[PDB]
């Protein structure tokens, strides 16, 4: 049977400072008991000062991370280059995310 | 495009009529006359044949009375073909209802949703209306006998006796005369013949130019029991009431 | 599908099939409605061309949509019934989802939207009737009277009358109903309603039809005698 | 005459009056200048008030951050075409990380008003557009007829007037070209042009529309008190 | 006959330009921007006066932050509100915040020219669509059935149009109070209107950042005609 | 009357005058040709300098099909891209299934079942455009022009467009003057000279030369443009045949 | 949901100072007998791509149609299409890995791993992977399924990290290659001798060398 | 291509007339005649082969048709038409009647079915209609020996005897005189002989005569339908 | 008068529009003629190829439809190429069906139903052409079925079709009243074909080069078109006796 689903390692940490925050992520991808690329970034800046990363399948992770910025784009588009706010994000990622409900992103996203 | 060729089947008149419905009615009025005639132990159904000659098949024959179950049937005025068509939608009907709540449908559920056909050629979808007026005669067990009309504006109203088809002002001025309330069946079917008789444009009326039928509860133990006259009964009927 | 753009605009701006559907309306028999204190009345014309009728089944003017709501109207039969199928269904499915029956005022509007609907709508045409709907919202003693047309615009009325001769009959009413003291009782109300038809109906009884709304799903028809007697009464104080 | 009832009727001289009809709704719209250099592509527009209460009709859309245009005659048209550039830009970018070719938005944009002018029932678009961009091959300027015709040029002008900033240009054409690695005086020939193109009115703070594309420039809007500079 | 979605020789839909003659025999409707709100006022016009004037609705609120007036066929109003209403809520749902004035109007506008042979005939009703948002400020914007949009500091809309325009150009000044803006849209219904002015024949609303969509009360307008009649009697 | 105001339409005739109409549209184009030559085929077109403003070489009329198939037309020019866009579709289902490129003819029958088929409704108008097209196949060179009605046929040469009768002259003359068969370098001079010579009908405004061709030798059966010192030797020995 | 049939074992590569080196073997198995010993599995796109594919061998001829569609679709009204606008190896993963991944999505996969290796206009090296679950990713060094276990740690040996690149030349990295596809001959049961190598540079462009073969065999040490 | 015509190209004229209907009709009398007579024991059906062309052959055109084992069709008007009509009526004979009863229809219901289509050609969306009369003799165990005609409205009448197309007026009058309750088979086909030979004008003989027969079983049953041979027409035409 | 521009009864009882496409027919002013020999069935038609531009090996009306069937088409090369590429997609659809080649007449009802079709249905125009099929029929032996605009078909012992078609028709009609036989009593397809460009060449009163002319022949299990150097050799006989 094909398994549609795969773990490609890797771990992810988001701090909120008082008036800064980071997003730091391993750059190590793997499969099984190998490694893949020692040097495969994870975390990415969307623009509009949002840096996010999805963790877990890095296929279900790409796709994800490339709907969001493409969301970003399209958002600026349909409403007058306004700057897409960090909870407007977060609402927009989790439409994205419940989108594919009974199919799952299979990651663990933070921006 | 194609909008040259569209009647546009569907519209007002300035004067707010449907120019199809009142061409259909206009076409109706050329039909053969039909009378129904609801007396208090039954009801008429007689009808006038057109054209006909000599060679015609008369006993296998059936352009004007049609049974749509036991207890409901229908005299046509109109293209006998639209008819058909409508009738085998309205036969299903009342089986979709008994199937449904094991009852036979009420008369009225039954007319109104044939009605309601026509009126929807008459509001939407681009195509002619149905040539046809129907006389619906018929029994159930809450408003008893009851005989209707429909007409292709998909209108229906319910009647004591009612013609269609041919010189309906001359026959329904007629029966406006001759009709009382506690009439029986037997001077109904009269009254329907010296109605038809007056009204014809033919030279006489003879046996060979009428359907005719009766829907009486008049049997054994309180049961609607429907009689389609064969040709040998309506030349008795005929004799009987004295018109030949 | 038949696609085709029926209702359309024309250079002067007038959508010719909704003024056309207008034109079915004004030949309609006529309808009124008028709202008393504590009830609403619903009076109709029956056209008397149409004797030798059975009127135990002839399809009565007035028609329920649910328990404690009414619409009557004038224009196309037929075209009535698809308005008062897709009300009645809307009253139910209202009650199933919402736990309480329609508002007249949501009833109306949802009625009216249909109407709408057929204006701009390709391959159909616009509906040959306005409606009168009338009665009380759930758990309310406040009269409600509204009126719908085939443009699909809708409004409240204090007291309405559409159909042949409603120019005339809104005249009366226009004189004869005092806002400020509506009809207090049932009997003024009727009163008021037939006196209204008597205008332009110009025969007996046979020929009107009245329907008494009340609170709390309390809808009664009168009967031919029971006019009669509004009818003779009406008679006898103008002879003076 | 009789053969202008729709766009899927040819006239007896093989002509489509539907489209010229639609053609003219352009002409009726208000001016806009388009013109490169081999580094830059600038957009110029003048843009249209209903009265002196009333907001000036934008002109100009941006499709990615290397590509845009402006637009004359119907606005909500001009929205459509621009959404499928937009999309078809995208479209680029997410299947094969590649910035869609100018050429090639032009071939697009063609083939969509084609189909609208062929099948019955629809209508052309009533609307031009001069759409900049910078790609792989450089600076670009194209003009877009809803007939279809799309054109590749220097510079160009559509809309009312539009012939004097035409002409304009035509004799400027071997001074603007050479304006390399300056966006500020290629938007002065871009606003000098336009100039020629004005009757009684003149160009006013929130009158004036331009954008511009090039090297390393984004696809950028100016309005307001930002093209104040040119005026 | 002809295409609904045919260019005149001129390059104009007929059909579009015939719904604008549809929209200049409704009844009057004026808005007025300011930096204290927008306020919104209309006509009535009650055909009789049996007719329950309150129950003309005309002035709509599509979401806290915005309301709509409307003039023309009112009818073909009532799916354009409940497209702005259902879009104002579902970009909230989609990004928690409020949706911008002229991204919900660009929404309405869209369905606009969604006819041919969708839709059967353009919409035969105008919209002048009032709001505030955080990035542009208080705003005005006039809707038609072409689908284009524009936005005005002040605009008048049905059968006073022009007239109540040309009044507009001389009155508005951009340090207008909210106060004045209430009065100057009374002042402009009254000239237009074909009968008096009065508290159940015209309505007024606004627009502000703290309250929000708000339609007056009969009482609350009747003290601001009141106040008007006397402020003209006063020069 | 009224046979004309309907596409698909037979007048009392037996013609399909929308049609007819349509080729009027196809006479008001540029002109374009098409040579056969011994192993191959050459195209050039008519590139009206409408203005200064027009960029040299960027607006380029002739387009590919497959890799093998080269496709001009005169009249509408977004007609031609149509069915250009179609051809390609027609030639891309074709090499998937039959692996094979597509054979001329078979694509030619392509094209002219999809133009035949918008001369049988009122719902869609007929093409704008007279096309002229060919390559290189297994059985070698061949040149073919469709018309609007559908219509097409093979040709030693082809012509189209506002100077067709000028070009046709010339056609007729190296189809006498070669009957053993031209080259093709020979056929790129040609079509030059015949573009040039054709151009007098179109006087007032002037012009671009563009030339593109398939050969067997020169170009091993791929569709090519003719570019820099190839497509200047033909302008030459064009502006010298014409003084 | 399907199951490979006849397959094609690793694909191996590497990144040098000016290009990018890719091989693969000549063997198309079918299960455990080596049925094909003919297969081409480097397909080339333009002359700055090469694709190496391993896996399901239809389904490789399916992708092998796809990039030659690709290159046709790509010349059309586009008159730099053997220039500026010619097909870029970022341009053909980014293609494949689209398809990967919706293919994966509508629980259809290619059957495949794949790696594109080339250089771009400016030079760059380019070497990425994907698979049949759209899982991408970029290393110095890129080998797919038996490879990924065996020639990684050796070719790892000589590029390490990414400042490494620079100082290897093409000899090393091309020995480097040739001494890891006889690493896997030894030890991939699903292997072959015979194999295709191919360098893209940016100097001396698109070299693609067939008909190699494993040599140098280390047998003696058997006899005892 | 939009199959655009969804809607009726028969509509009512302002006289009631359905234009496209007396047209189809007006078709139909310019087409050859076809009779068919009814006898105690049989039906025959009768028609002229009008051959087109000398060079054509005759036998390759049939106007009498075989519906089922005991039905069989004749028409005038034009052919085209009729072919299509004799596919549909062989294959409803089979879908909606023998699949499911597993026995053929009898004679009175196929041609409803036949009528059926022939009233949607009549009604339905972008098609004229069927420019053909139908002649349908058949044999049915519960009803016996029947003859139908068909015309283009859909409408539908047995007769004893008839004729339609050319000389129908003509043909009429003569099977009045002739036709009685007590013809043998043989009496009928020498009538239908006798009265199709005034309609002739060229050659008459059984080449030129298409003649076929419901009667007795041909050897489950055998077909009661029998198109009589060149040679067994002529041979009656000897006692004529 | 609408009822001239589709395919809706005029009060006549006609249909104008069947009426202009059997008129289009004619248009390419060729004509051909068909007749049948013992073994096999033969036509001709007329070959006019007027521009010398055009490659006049690609100009032909005659179609090889299947491997027994042939059909050769008066009317428009555009309407004839959409009728033949249908005939073709029809004959092969049936062997997959049914297992066995599609005899001439059952394609040719096939054909004609179709275009039966377009003088019902609107929004169809018909085709402006006549179907001419021939074959030698496995069961019924050499065989012509001819197909028009109407909708009508029906088979021939020999035909003729286009402009100067009843001239033909009369040649041939006068010939078959000599011989009292449905066909041409010749064993070899060779003479069949002789016989046909003779009866021709006198019914028109022209004579004709090997450009001239097109032929098609069907034998048993195959249908093929005849070169100009094959038609040249059949001139050459003709001449001399
Ligand atoms: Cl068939």
């Amino acid at each position: 049977q094909f398994n549609p689903y795969g773990d490609n390692g890797g771990t992810i940490l988001g701090i909120a400072g008082e008036d800064f925050a980071v997003l730091a992520g391993d750059t190590r991808n793997i499969t099984d008991y190998s490694i893949n690329s020692r040097y495969e970034p994870k975390v990415f800046d969307c623009g509009d000062n949002i840096v996010m990363s999805a963790n877990g399948f890095a296929a279900d992770g790409d796709a994800l991370v490339k709907r969001f910025k493409n969301s970003v784009k399209w958002y600026h588009f349909d409403h007058n280059d306004k700057k897409l706010s960090i909870n407007s994000a977060a609402r927009n990622i989790q439409h994205l995310l419940y989108g594919k409900r009974f199919f799952p992103y299979y990651v663990h996203t933070i921006i | 495009g194609s909008r040259r060729y569209d009647s546009r089947t569907t519209i007002f008149s300035p004067e707010g009529r449907l120019y199809q419905v009142e061409y259909a009615l206009e076409s109706i009025s050329h039909a053969g006359t039909a009378i129904g005639i609801m007396a208090s132990d039954g009801i008429v159904l007689a009808a006038e044949r057109k054209v006909t000659s000599t060679l015609l098949e008369q006993d296998t024959s059936t352009e004007k009375l049609y049974k749509l179950n036991d207890k409901i049937a229908v005299a046509v005025a109109g293209l006998t073909a639209d008819a058909e068509i409508l009738i085998n939608t309205a036969r299903i009907h009342a089986q979709n209802y008994l199937k449904t709540y094991n009852e036979d449908i009420p008369v009225e559920i039954l007319v109104r949703r044939l009605s309601d056909i026509k009126q929807g050629y008459t509001q939407h979808g681009g195509l002619r209306p149905f040539g046809v007026s129907f006389i619906y005669a018929g029994y159930d067990d809450r408003y008893g006998y009851q005989l209707y009309t429909s007409n292709p504006s998909g209108n229906y109203t319910g009647w004591k006796a009612i013609s269609v088809g041919a010189n309906t002002s001359a026959a329904q001025t007629l029966l406006q005369m001759d009709y009382k309330d506690d009439m029986k069946v037997d001077d109904a079917i009269e009254l329907a013949l010296k109605t038809l008789s007056k009204t014809t444009d033919s030279s006489a009326l003879t046996y060979d130019r009428l359907e005719f039928a009766t829907i009486r509860k008049g049997a054994n133990d309180g049961e609607v029991y429907q009689k389609i006259f064969k040709p040998q009964e309506i030349k008795d009927i005929l004799v009987k009431t004295g018109i030949t | 599908g038949y696609d085709r753009a029926l209702s359309i605009f024309s250079p002067d701006g007038h959508i010719f099939q909704v003024e056309y559907a207008l034109e079915a309306v004004k030949r309609g028999t006529c309808a009124v409605g008028v709202k008393g204190k504590n009830c609403v009345v619903l009076g109709c014309e029956r056209r008397s061309t149409l004797k030798l009728q059975d009127t135990r089944i002839t399809p009565s003017k007035v028609s329920k949509i649910d328990s404690h709501v009414v619409l009557s109207f004038s224009g196309l039969n037929a075209d009535s019934r698809i308005l008062i199928e897709k009300a009645r269904v809307e009253a139910q499915s209202h009650r199933l989802t919402l736990e309480d029956p329609v508002t007249v005022e949501y009833l109306t509007r949802y009625v009216a939207g249909v109407q709408q609907r057929y204006t701009q709508s390709g391959g159909v045409r616009p509906f040959g009737v306005s409606t009168l709907i009338a009665g009380f919202d759930p758990r309310d003693d406040e009269p409600k009277l509204y009126q719908t047309e085939p443009s699909g615009i809708y409004s409240s009325w204090s007291a309405q009358t559409i159909g042949r001769n409603s120019k005339t009959v809104r005249e009366f009413l226009e004189k004869n109903y005092d806002r400020k003291e509506p009809p207090a009782t049932v009997e003024e109300c009727v009163k008021l309603t037939v006196r209204s038809l008597l205008e332009v109906v110009q025969t007996g009884a046979k020929n009107i039809e009245i329907t008494v709304v009340k609170p709390d799903s309390d809808i009664v028809a009168l009967s031919s005698e029971e006019i009669n007697q509004y009818v003779t009464q009406i008679e006898q104080e103008k002879q003076e | 005459n009789n053969y202008d009832g729709d766009t899927v009727t040819f006239s007896p001289t093989g002509r489509l009056f539907q489209v010229e009809y639609a053609l003219e709704a352009i002409k009726q719209g208000s001016v806009t200048v388009g013109l490169r250099s081999n580094t830059h592509a600038v957009l110029v527009a003048l843009k249209r008030n209903a009265d002196e209460l009333s907001s000036y009709q934008k002109k100009i859309i941006k499709c990615d951050e290397h590509m845009g245009l402006s637009l004359a005659g119907l606005a909500p048209d001009a929205r459509v075409l621009s959404n499928y550039l937009r999309q078809q830009c995208n479209y680029s970018s997410l299947v094969f990380n590649r910035k869609l070719a100018v050429e090639r938005a032009g071939h697009l944009l063609c083939d969509k008003a084609q189909k609208n002018t062929q099948s019955y029932g629809g209508r052309p678009y009533g609307v031009g557009l001069l759409i900049i961009g910078y790609d792989k091959s450089g600076a670009h300027l194209l003009e877009f007829q809803p007939s279809g015709n799309v054109t590749e040029l220097y510079g160009t002008a559509i809309g009312a007037r539009s012939q004097g900033a035409k002409t304009y240009l035509e004799r400027t054409l071997d001074t603007f070209i050479k304006i390399d690695g300056n966006p500020d005086e290629l938007i002065k020939a871009g606003v000098e042009a336009i100039s020629q193109s004005l009757r009684d009115e003149s160009l006013t703070v929130d009158n004036l529309s331009i954008a511009i594309v090039g090297k390393d420039t984004p696809f950028t809007i100016y309005d307001g008190e930002a093209v104040a500079k040119y005026i | 006959d002809r295409g609904v979605s045919t260019f005149s020789p001129e390059g104009r839909l007929f059909q579009v330009e015939y719904s604008l003659e549809a929209i200049k025999l409704g009844s009057t409707a004026i808005g007025i921007a300011t930096k204290e709100g927008v306020v919104l006022g209309v006509e009535k016009r009650a055909t009789s006066p049996l007719l329950e004037s309150d129950s003309i609705e005309k002035i709509v609120e599509i979401d806290r932050h915005i309301g709509c007036a409307m003039s023309g066929l009112t009818a073909d109003a009532r799916s354009m509100i409940e497209h702005a209403r259902t879009a104002a809520v579902t970009h909230n749902l989609y990004y928690d915040e409020d949706i911008n004035v002229e991204s919900l109007t660009q929404s309405v506008c869209d369905l606009a020219l969604r006819f041919g042979e969708l839709m059967s005939r353009p919409f035969g009703v105008a919209l002048l669509i009032a709001g505030h948002d955080a990035d542009d400020g208080y705003q005005l914007f006039h809707a038609e059935p072409s689908g284009t949009f524009y936005r005005y500091n002040a605009k008048a809309i049905g059968s006073g149009s022009e007239g109540a325009q040309a009044e507009l150009l001389n009155e508005w000044h951009s340090s207008l109070t909210l106060k004045e803006a209430e009065l100057l849209v009374l002042k402009i219904l009254k000239q237009v209107m074909e009968e008096k002015l009065d508290e159940n024949n015209a309505q007024l609303s606004c627009i502000t950042k703290q309250d929000g969509f708000k339609i007056y009360d009969n009482e609350k307008t009747a003290e601001l005609i009141k106040e008007l009649k006397e402020k003209e009697a006063a020069e | 009357t009224g046979y004309d105001l309907s596409n698909s339409v037979f007048s009392p005739d037996g013609r399909n005058f929308q049609v007819e109409y349509a080729v009027k549209a196809v006479e008001n184009g540029t002109t374009s040709i098409g040579i056969k030559c011994n192993d191959g085929v050459v195209f050039a077109v008519e590139k009206l300098i409408t203005s200064k403003l027009l960029v040299p070489q960027k607006n380029v009329k002739i387009q590919v099909v497959d890799r093998h198939i080269g496709c001009v037309y005169s009249g509408l020019i977004p007609d031609g891209r149509h069915l250009v866009n179609r051809g390609r579709e027609e030639a891309a289902s074709f090499k998937k299934l039959y692996k094979t490129p597509i054979p001329i003819p078979a694509f030619a029958d392509r094209l002219g079942q999809y133009v035949q088929a918008h001369t049988l409704y009122n719902s869609v108008r007929p093409f704008g455009v007279s096309t002229i097209f060919g390559g290189v196949d297994k059985n070698g060179a061949h040149l073919y022009m469709l018309e609007p009605s559908g219509s097409y046929w093979g040709y030693k040469g082809a012509a189209t467009g506002k100077g067709r009768q000028s070009a046709k002259a010339e056609l007729e003359k190296l189809v006498d003057h070669h009957p053993e068969g031209l080259s093709a370098r020979e056929a790129v001079k040609q079509a030059a000279k015949i573009i040039y010579l054709a151009h007098e009908d179109n006087k007032e405004k002037d012009f671009e030369l563009e030339i593109s061709w398939c050969s067997l030798s020169e170009t091993n059966g791929l569709h090519k443009f003719v570019k820099g010192d190839l497509l200047q030797e033909a302008i030459d020995f064009a502006q010298k045949e014409i003084n | 949901t399907q199951q490979p049939i006849v397959t094609g074992t690793s694909v191996i590569s590497m990144k040098y100072d000016n290009g990018v080196i890719i091989a693969a073997d000549n063997l198309g198995s079918y299960g455990s007998l080596l049925r094909f010993n003919g297969v081409e599995r480097l397909i080339p796109v333009g002359d700055n791509t090469v694709v190496g594919i391993s896996g399901d061998i239809s389904d490789m001829q399916h992708i092998e149609r796809l990039l030659k569609d690709l290159v046709t679709e790509n010349a059309y009204d586009n008159p730099l299409a053997d220039a500026e606008e010619a097909l870029e190896p970022s341009y053909i993963f980014e293609y494949l890995a689209t398809v990967m991944y919706q293919r994966r999505s509508k629980m259809n996969p290619l059957w495949n791993a794949i790696i594109v290796a080339g250089v771009q206009s400016n030079g760059d090296q380019f070497l990425r992977y994907v698979n049949l679950l759209g899982v991408t990713y970029s290393s110095p060094t890129l080998a797919t399924g038996f490879g990924a276990h065996m020639a990684n740690p050796l070719l790892r040996k000589v590029v390490d990290r990414e400042s490494d690149i620079p100082k290897t030349t093409v000899q090393v990295a091309e020995e480097a290659i040739v001494n890891a596809m006889r690493v896997l001959y030894y030890r991939d049961a699903r292997s072959s001798r015979n194999f295709s190598l191919a360098i893209i540079d940016k100097n001396t462009g698109l070299t693609f060398k067939k008909n190699l073969q494993v040599e140098n065999m280390k047998w003696d040490f058997a006899k005892d | 291509m939009t199959d655009r015509y969804s809607f009726s190209l028969t509509t009512f004229s302002p006289s009631g007339k359905l234009g496209q209907i007396d047209y189809a009709l007006t078709a139909v009398k310019q087409g050859v005649t076809s009779l068919g007579i009814k006898a105690t024991n049989g039906v025959v059906i009768a028609t002229e082969k009008k051959s087109s062309s000398p060079l054509a052959m005759s036998e390759t055109l049939s106007k009498v048709s075989l519906l089922t084992p005991d039905i069989g069709a004749v028409y005038s008007g034009m052919g085209p038409d009729y072919r299509v009509l004799v596919d549909k009526s062989r294959k409803v004979a089979h879908t909606s009647y023998k699949r499911i009863y597993g026995e053929y229809p009898p004679t009175k219901l196929l041609v409803s079915e036949v009528a059926k289509i022939m009233q949607e050609a009549t009604q339905s969306g972008g098609v004229r209609p069927f420019g053909v009369s139908l002649l349908i003799a058949g044999h049915d165990e519960f009803n016996g020996f029947s003859l139908y005609q068909v015309d283009p409205s859909g409408s539908y009448f047995p007769w004893k005897a008839t004729a339609i197309g050319k000389g129908s007026v003509a043909a009429k009058t003569f099977l009045e005189k002739r036709w009685n309750d007590e013809l043998e088979l043989e009496d009928a086909i020498h009538i239908a002989l006798l009265t199709l030979k005034e309609s002739v004008e060229g050659e008459f003989n059984g080449d030129t005569i298409e003649l076929a027969i419901i009667g007795d079983e041909n050897p489950d049953k055998g077909p009661r339908f029998r198109k009589l041979t060149s040679q067994e027409i002529n041979d009656r035409l000897e006692a004529l | 008068g609408y009822d001239r521009h589709i395919t809706i009864f005029s009060p006549e009882g006609r249909l104008y529009q069947v009426e202009y496409a059997f008129k289009a027919t004619n248009q390419t002013n060729i004509n051909s003629l068909a007749v049948r020999g013992k073994d096999c069935t033969v036509v001709i038609s007329q070959k006019k190829v007027p521009d010398k531009l055009l490659d006049p090996t690609t100009v032909s009306y005659i179609f090889c439809i299947s491997r027994t069937i042939g059909m050769v088409v008066n009317g428009p090369i555009p309407d004839a190429r959409n009728a033949a590429l249908r005939a073709k997609a029809e004959a092969a659809e049936f062997r997959y069906k049914y297992g066995y080649d599609m005899p001439c007449d059952v394609l040719a009802k096939r054909m004609a139903n179709l275009s039966q079709i377009y003088t019902q249905r609107a929004y169809m125009r018909p085709l402006g052409v006549i179907l001419t099929f021939v074959s030698v029929d496995e069961e019924l032996g050499p065989s012509i079925y001819k197909t028009d605009p109407a909708g009508y078909y029906v088979g021939y012992k020999a035909t003729a079709t286009g402009p100067k078609q009843q001239e033909i028709t009369t040649n041939l009609e006068n010939h078959f009243k000599k011989s009292k036989i449905d066909h041409i009593n010749e064993e070899s397809w060779e003479k069949v074909v002789e016989f046909a460009i003779t009866h021709m060449i006198d019914a028109l009163g022209t004579e004709f080069s090997k450009n001239d002319l097109e032929v098609g022949v069907a034998t048993k299990d195959k249908f093929f078109t005849l070169s100009a150097e094959n038609i040249e050799e059949r001139l050459v006989a003709i001449a001399e006796q």
